[PDB]
């Protein structure tokens, strides 16, 4: 029983994709299966956004896998409010409470903060990139007021690629002065890679310093290059590769055609991709529960237009995002369980240190339990 | 140019000062054009409303937008008008990445709030902050606090609540010097300034800055007792010239059918701008024509509006001297080359203290 299924991807992740199409092949079945209507744009281009969005509807799609950016969080959510139409993203959770917008990836502050306090940690700079929201940023500024912590909080997001070598240099300078031996870099692989391509330069990965990249993947970036400096870094990672699950999906990773399946050939896979694979997961786990409930669900017509006043919701949408919120099974990320919001819930989030062997786990965390420790 | 140059208008609420503001300014509008109001009341929130009520003027045709919008839909708007060419005027708080479509008739506060702060030996204090958009300030401040080292503890409104306040006052009162800022929204200041009264106002080494950029709508009666400091911004001048013939005039007429908030001037403003600028374009003789295709908004590819571009500059390039002060505009699209007059409330006192403006960095007088 083929479910028509949209499907919108940012300009420029290759891996991704790749990991929804091998998600496919593996849960893909006879008696059941999924149809993606695929479409690729700028997902901070709220205007592409909506015009997919519209033309997906118009194709009768009941559920919506895609990525969103900050410039484009609103208008997601408010059609996906309107039209009783869901979404699933691995992107970052929202600051709120918004319906029919089931999340994948696990918040951090928890983490975060438990962390710094693992450590003791009174007077850190914290870098941060303009995405995902200031979420974080104001939750560790309100632990700071509560704890009389000394954060320095600098931005990087709006710093120009061909003049970047310049402004990173001046920066730490600025920190020297201050003795900020400490640093949370709170961004995205790609920044983080071109910020520790410039501590080394600068000679401050040393026995001195510590860093704590505030990322779910750790390992994703290049850690070889600070292995051996001497200075500590410690990161989350919430794909276990120590796991039976994760280790039966490298074993398919590896021997991927990247001819086909760009990405695939390495080791490492990328907490979205990950996501994703959940993602197609939990998608045919909801699906499946509902063709066995027998609840209804089946577009009678032609949904007219996004943009139609009145907006006119179709009522099965409300089944359709309850089957998916009500989904519990195992997968690359972990435990994969939801709340009445959304969020996902029931998580552990791996603690990463970096040794000259290579990345080890100290410990884990988790909602209900507390940061623990086992090595 | 054909007189019927249908103008559109997004507006929160039927009956307020903003929406009265506009309809009146329309009357002044001697002009050959005539601009249609064609309002539309519309929650700024929501995004999906909005895109539909934007997508409405573009099938009617509407040249040129004049609204509000909010943190949550700053973004799809603006990204609306940069890829149709089409203009959309603004009061709401500036933004700093923009198209150059979206002019902004709200000079930011950023910069004169630092040069203020700089100006008294702050060493530490305490940032209140709405996260409608103040966020933008927010980091300039963090940015400046390391380059020139002092402590700034922020705490926000939205996500507070009174046991917050509590928490924060006791915690802050414990140190002899007590300096905070307070950039909020024009209602919010109001209930902050409330909560502040009830306990924590003494005026014991306390001040207060007010970052809105007008100080003389709000009542701080009750501050005017109590023996504390406050200082805030101010950019309408009533008793100057044109504006005393301006308020003069529509207060007359009104009252034969106060004082504006600076939200409710700013929308008067752009009435003067968009008139302006069609009045040049007139006068220039600019071929402009609308198709009445109206295509839809979800054209798929939209071409460009190909007067669109012209329109802009026009928008651009007018320059008088209006109420609030003098109207211009950068190339990003957004206020230059004014003045703010820094105010600070005593006891029993309304002192000019000095002007901030582009050039100068808050020369006194
Ligand atoms: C403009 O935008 C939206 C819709 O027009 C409004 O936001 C919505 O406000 C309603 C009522 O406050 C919210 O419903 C309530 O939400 C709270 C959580 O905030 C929940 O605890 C209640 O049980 C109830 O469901 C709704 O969630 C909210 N939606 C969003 C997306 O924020 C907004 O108030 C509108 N503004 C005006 C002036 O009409
Ligand atoms: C880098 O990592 C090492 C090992 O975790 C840290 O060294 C420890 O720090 C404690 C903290 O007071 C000191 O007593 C010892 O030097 C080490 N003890 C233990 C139990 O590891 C070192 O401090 C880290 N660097 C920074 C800047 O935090
Ligand atoms: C910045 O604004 C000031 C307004 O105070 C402009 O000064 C006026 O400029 C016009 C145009 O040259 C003159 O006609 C007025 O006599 C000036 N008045 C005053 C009080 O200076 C100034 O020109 C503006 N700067 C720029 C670059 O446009
Ligand atoms: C929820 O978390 C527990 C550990 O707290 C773990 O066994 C698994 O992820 C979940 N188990 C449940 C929900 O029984
Ligand atoms: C408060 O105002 C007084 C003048 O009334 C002046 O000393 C200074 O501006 C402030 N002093 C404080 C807050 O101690
Ligand atoms: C307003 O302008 C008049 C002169 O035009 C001046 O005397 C007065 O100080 C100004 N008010 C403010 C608040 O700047």
């Amino acid at each position: 029983n083929s479910i028509q299924i949209g499907g919108l991807f940012p300009r420029g992740a290759d891996q991704e994709y790749s990991a929804f199409r091998v998600g496919m092949v593996q849960f893909s079945t006879s008696e059941f299966r999924l149809t993606p209507h695929i479409d690729n744009l700028e997902v901070a281009n709220s205007f592409a956004v909506t015009n997919a969005f519209c033309s997906q509807f118009s194709r009768g799609v009941y559920a919506i896998f895609g990525f969103y950016d900050k410039k484009s969080v609103n208008t997601i959510t408010s059609f996906c409010g309107t039209l009783h139409v869901s979404f699933i993203t691995p992107s970052f959770p929202t600051d709120g409470t918004h319906p029919f917008v089931i999340q994948m990836r696990p918040d951090l502050k928890g983490a975060l903060l438990s962390l710094i306090e693992y450590y003791q940690w009174d007077k850190f700079a914290y870098l941060y990139d303009s995405d995902r929201g200031l979420s974080t940023l104001q939750a560790v500024l309100d632990s700071a007021a509560e704890k009389k912590w000394q954060v320095t909080a600098i931005n990087v997001g709006n710093i120009n690629n061909d003049k970047k070598d310049e402004t990173y240099r001046s920066l730490f300078q600025d920190l020297e002065l201050k003795k900020e031996r400490r640093v949370i870099l709170d961004c995205e692989r790609d920044k983080v890679n071109d910020i520790v391509d410039q501590v080394i330069t600068i000679g401050k990965h040393v026995k001195g310093y510590h860093y704590i990249i505030a990322n779910l993947g750790f390992t994703d970036g290049d850690l070889l290059k600070i292995q051996f400096g001497g200075a500590n870094v410690s990161g989350f990672q919430i794909v276990d590769y120590d796991d039976s699950l994760v280790s039966k999906f490298i074993e398919r990773w590896s021997t991927l055609e990247e001819k086909e399946y760009p990405g695939a050939h390495t080791a490492t896979i990328k907490y979205t991709s990950a996501l994703t694979y959940d993602a197609v997961q939990v998608m045919t786990e909801a699906f499946r529960n509902l063709r066995k409930q027998r609840i209804e669900i089946s577009r009678r017509g032609n949904a007219g237009d996004c943009l139609a006043n009145p907006a006119v919701p179709w009522g099965q949408g409300v089944e359709i995002e309850r089957a998916l919120k009500q989904v519990q099974v195992e997968g690359l990320s972990g435990n994969i369980k939801f709340d009445q919001n959304g969020k996902r819930i029931n998580y552990t989030i791996n603690i990463m240190e970096l040794k000259t062997n290579g990345p080890r786990k100290i410990g884990y965390w988790s909602e209900v339990d507390k940061m623990v420790v086992t090595l | 140019f054909p007189n019927n140059i249908q103008i559109g208008g997004l507006f929160p609420n039927q009956q307020s000062q903003e929406h009265a503001a506009f309809r009146f300014a329309l009357s002044q509008l001697t002009e050959p054009p005539k601009l249609l109001p064609q309002i539309d009341i519309v929650n700024i929130s929501d995004s999906f409303e909005m895109t539909y009520r934007f997508c409405s003027q573009f099938s009617k045709g509407v040249y040129a937008i004049f609204g509000f919008y909010e943190r949550r839909t700053v973004n799809m708007l603006t990204s609306f008008c940069g890829a149709l060419h089409v203009c959309f005027i603004t009061p709401s708080f500036p933004v700093d990445t923009s198209n150059q479509f979206v002019l902004q008739l709200r000079p930011e506060l950023q910069e004169a709030l630092i040069s203020i702060i700089d100006h008294y030996k702050w060493q530490t204090f305490v940032y209140i902050y709405d996260a409608d958009r103040g966020l933008s300030v927010l980091q300039r401040v963090l940015d400046t606090a390391a380059e020139k080292n002092w402590q700034v503890t922020a705490v926000n409104i939205l996500t507070t609540t009174e046991e917050g306040y509590r928490m924060l006052f006791q915690d802050l009162e414990k140190k002899k010097e007590r300096l905070v800022v307070v950039d909020c929204e024009s209602e919010r200041l109001n209930a902050i300034l409330g909560q502040i009264v009830k306990l924590e106002k003494n005026g014991i080494g306390y001040h207060y800055i007010l970052a809105n950029l007008g100080f003389m709508d709000i009542d701080l009666n009750k501050f005017k007792e109590s023996g504390a400091n406050v200082t805030g911004f101010q950019l309408v001048n009533y008793t100057d010239t044109i504006p005393a013939r301006i308020m003069q005039q529509w207060r007359t007429s009104d009252s034969r059918d106060k004082r504006p908030k600076y939200t409710s001037a700013l929308t008067y403003d752009g009435v003067k701008v968009m008139a302006e600028a069609f009045q040049s374009l007139r006068r220039q003789r600019i071929d402009i024509s609308r198709r009445g295709n109206a295509g839809d908004c979800l054209a798929n590819p939209a071409v460009p509006w190909g007067q669109g571009i012209d329109i802009q500059r026009a928008l651009q390039q007018v320059r008088f001297e209006g109420l609030t002060g003098n109207v211009q505009f950068n190339e990003k699209g957004r206020r230059t080359n004014y003045t703010l007059h820094v105010i600070e409330m005593k006891h029993d006192g309304i002192r000019k203290i000095g002007y901030w403006n582009e050039d100068d960095k808050f020369v006194p007088a």
